[PDB]
């Protein structure tokens, strides 16, 4: 297989960094692919070999760097809005069936400002009394809100354990002022469980949120919190009714 | 004639010290066209014969790499058939390989080709459906797994249909004053006493290409393959061949001798005597 | 033209 | 079983003295792939003798060509010496001009 | 040079047929054509890879396709559709050799929802946090006939239909969420701008 990193990050306007992708297969060849919303995966660079580069489709602003027969290297020497996008390093060979060919891609937000770096309010609505005697059903919400960029993981536990029966999700994040550029996002997801389960006060559930925010080498000087990579949770218990 | 061309690849481990040693040679027919070897101190694809010559440096960086890149498997693969057959690094061994493709009349692939050997005999085949292969021993039969499940036969049928029949044809028109000419042989008769009673005669056919010639001789309408003196076809090394034909008579009596020559750039299969 | 390398590795023996 | 070498020895064009010809010597039909090739005039070792890049035949078996350019004079006798792996003595293969 | 799929969203309940379509375009006589699955997870997952010179009959369980060199298209078919099968769809053509350059096509979303059995549409609001602030209006168990367009306010939100999978049960439903701050955003008159079932369960 083919390996990626990082997997999300966050960059201000005219900065640097490589995304690092690794092949094992002893491949020669190795290609760049970004991926913006209903255009595909469009080429950038690759390489047909060690220490060899070719232009893609897209090269502009785009620099690359075929280390060894192993690794290529992708570099954005000064980061542009326009470069807001997801990232996949391939590799392709002939036994598809059991290989695999794609890295897992990075998604990077490219913003003007580090202040726009919000992280998630994480929210839990308990299931209407309305529901749970009409249906037999209890649902639960969990709402995140206001986040920048929409590099989010949301995750269902109960009791302890991550859940994914009874799970669902929105498909891409929301935008609460799609006005605007920098417009921090919103996301909601739902857990359904029997009316008897949602009845038992022992039972523990909890909504997990997983942001991507800033890290150590990144400053920051403001009076609200430093909005680094964290989980926000929200939580509640069932309760008899 | 149906034009085809072959590529020949040698691999050699060395007894002493240094690598072993790859060798790769082109041909489209009987014409050789290019050669690389890996002990050229800075070892380049070199062009073999006129025109070749036309094409842009993107094609020889081309060659070079696919060369080079072979030298390094080739490598490789020693080692493992060491080990396939549990031999040491003391015996020196060889490897070869002998690929293209014949164009059939409506332009395109007759037939593929594809067969390794090992030390002179016999190692991997690829089959004439260019899917499946024939493994001739036990060692052969580990590469074909590892053949089917690498699915080298996919890489090697997308080539030979691909382009191997359509680089054959941009040499052909390219070269085709030449290759699609045959020069027909120049042809003598000679005579030399053995005894006393007898003496030979040297059927010659000079000049000539293709290399595909027949010389026999005849007393009566019987072949005189018992006993017919036949060397092997040879290189003059302007690109032409050679070949002759003998018979000891008894110096009677060479009248009654013919010789017979059949080839491509002949019309009628031309027939000779000696005259004295 | 000799076979030309494939996109993933050149399988050995 | 390796295969011992086959040894032709001829001139290019058909012999005539002081007439401008290639001396070439042809091996053929050997394995393994490692053979000494010399061509002698008068008994002596010719120096600057290119040869053929290395090829083989349908059954696996390698053939070159080794050969020179010379001006054939009526005294003048040359000939080929090779020497292979299976060969316990260098063979002298003198040049007939009618073979 | 150039790989189509004109194809951009599409639809199918569960146990219907789906095809999606693509056309490729090259000068070149042999290549390879992918095709790829990214699940709403991000990762994209091999599905099939098939050389220009192999055959046209290719059944290979529920996904099938149809490989027509002619009329230059390679057609991927699933029957019985299952709502695991929602997905972003991709085609893509390549050469086989080190120097060649894969190109992929557009893509094309495949929704497939859920066969809902027995609708019993309702809308719900679901109690504080506590402070929220401070309410949530859900709407549920409709069938998968039913379209949730964006509130024409500017604070309202509302997201697109969601398809849960109580799989212990062997149940399924679809959802959607809508909130706001404002003070009379009422759950009862959250969803006025969508064309929804007229006997949907008002709870007061």
């Amino acid at each position: 297989g083919v390996t990626q990193t990082p997997k999300f990050q966050v960059l201000k306007t005219g900065q640097s960094m490589t995304l690092q992708c690794a092949q094992d297969m002893n491949h020669n060849s190795m290609y760049w692919y970004r991926q913006d919303p209903g255009m595909g995966l469009r080429l950038i660079y690759y390489s047909a070999s060690e220490g060899t580069t070719d232009k893609g489709e897209v090269p502009n602003g785009y620099n690359v760097s075929r280390l060894n027969k192993r690794e290529f290297s992708l570099r954005l020497e000064s980061a542009a809005p326009s470069q807001t996008s997801v990232y996949f390093c391939a590799s392709p060979g002939l036994a598809g069936e059991y290989e695999q060919y794609f890295g897992p891609g990075t998604r990077l937000t490219v913003t003007e400002d580090l202040k726009n770096v919000f992280p998630p309010e994480v929210a839990v609505f308990e299931p209407s009394e309305a529901e749970i005697s009409h249906t037999q059903k209890a649902t639960l919400v969990c709402l995140a809100t206001g986040f920048y960029p929409d590099h989010v993981e949301l995750s269902w536990w109960v009791n302890g354990k991550e859940v994914h029966s009874g799970v669902c999700t929105d498909p891409e994040p929301l935008k609460e002022q799609p006005a605007l550029n920098d417009s921090r996002y919103a996301l909601s997801s739902r857990l359904r469980v029997s009316a008897t389960f949602w009845q038992n006060p022992r039972n523990h559930f909890r909504c997990q949120v997983q942001f991507y925010g800033l890290s150590e080498n990144d400053e920051w000087t403001q009076d609200r919190a430093k909005p680094v990579t964290q989980i926000v949770s929200a939580e509640a218990w069932g309760r008899a009714d | 004639g149906s034009h085809s061309m072959r590529y020949f690849y040698t691999a050699m481990s060395r007894p002493g010290r240094g690598e072993p040693r790859f060798i790769a040679v082109g041909y489209v027919d009987d014409t050789q066209f290019v050669r690389f070897d890996s002990d050229a101190a800075s070892p380049r694809t070199e062009p073999r014969a006129p025109w070749i010559e036309q094409e842009g440096p993107e094609y020889w960086d081309r060659n070079t790499a696919i060369f080079k890149a072979n030298t390094q498997t080739y490598r490789e693969s020693l080692r493992n058939l060491r080990g396939y057959y549990n031999q040491s690094e003391a015996g020196s061994h060889i490897i070869q390989r002998m690929y293209g493709c014949d164009l059939g009349p409506d332009g395109r692939l007759l037939r593929g080709h594809d067969q390794s050997a090992y030390d002179g005999k016999d190692y991997i085949a690829l089959n004439e459906d260019l899917s499946s292969w024939t493994a001739a021993d036990t060692a052969a039969q580990i590469t074909q797994r590892k053949w089917e499940a690498a699915r080298v036969a996919e890489a090697r049928r997308a080539y030979l249909e691909g382009l191997c029949v359509e680089w054959l044809r941009r040499y052909l028109e390219n070269g085709k004053e030449t290759l699609q000419r045959a020069d027909p042989p120049k042809t003598h008769v000679t005579h030399h006493p053995v005894s006393d009673h007898e003496a030979t005669l040297r059927c010659w056919a000079l000049g000539f290409y293709p290399a595909e010639i027949t010389l026999t001789w005849q007393r009566d309408g019987e072949d005189q393959t018992q006993d017919t003196e036949l060397v092997e076809t040879r290189p003059a090394g302007d690109r032409t061949f050679q070949k002759w034909a003998a018979v000891v008579v008894p110096s009677g009596e060479e009248q009654r001798y013919t010789c017979h020559v059949q080839h491509e750039g002949l019309p009628k299969p031309l027939t000779l005597r000696w005259e004295p | 033209l000799p076979e030309p390398l494939p996109q993933g590795q050149l399988t050995a023996y | 079983i390796q295969r011992t070498p086959k040894i032709q020895v001829y001139s290019r064009h058909p012999a005539e003295n002081g007439k401008s010809n290639f001396l070439n010597c042809y091996v053929s039909g050997f394995h393994p792939s490692d053979i000494e090739v010399d061509l002698l005039k008068n008994g002596e070792r010719i120096e600057k003798v290119e040869h053929s890049d290395l090829s083989f035949s349908k059954d696996w078996s390698f053939y070159l060509l080794y050969y020179t350019e010379f001006t054939p004079t009526e005294k003048d006798e040359y000939a080929c010496r090779v020497n292979h792996v299976t060969l316990s003595q260098p063979k002298i293969v003198k040049w007939d001009r009618d073979m | 040079q150039k790989v189509t799929q004109a194809q951009t969203e599409i639809s199918v309940v569960e146990d219907e047929d789906v095809t999606l379509d693509c056309v490729y375009e090259t000068r070149d006589t042999t290549y390879y054509l992918f095709w790829y699955k990214q699940p709403p997870s991000g990762e994209l997952v091999f599905l099939i890879r098939r050389n220009s010179f192999d055959e046209q009959n290719e059944i290979s369980g529920r996904y099938s396709w149809n490989f027509q060199k002619s009329t230059s298209s390679f057609n991927f078919t699933i029957t019985a559709s299952q709502v695991v099968d929602s997905a972003v769809y991709f085609c893509a053509l390549s050469g086989f050799y080190n120097t060649d350059k894969l190109i992929f096509g557009t893509g094309t979303r495949l929704q497939v929802f859920p066969n809902i059995q027995n609708p019993d549409p309702a809308v719900y609001q679901l109690r504080d946090s506590k402070s929220s602030d401070k309410s949530v209006c859900l709407f549920t168990d409709f069938d998968s006939q039913t379209n949730v367009s964006q509130s024409k306010d500017s604070d309202v939100y509302i997201t697109d239909k969601c398809v849960l999978d109580m799989r212990s049960m062997d149940f399924k439903s679809n959802s959607a969420v809508a909130w706001s701050n404002k003070s009379d955003f009422a759950c009862a008159n959250a969803f006025n701008n969508s064309i929804i079932p007229e006997d949907t369960f008002f709870p007061s």
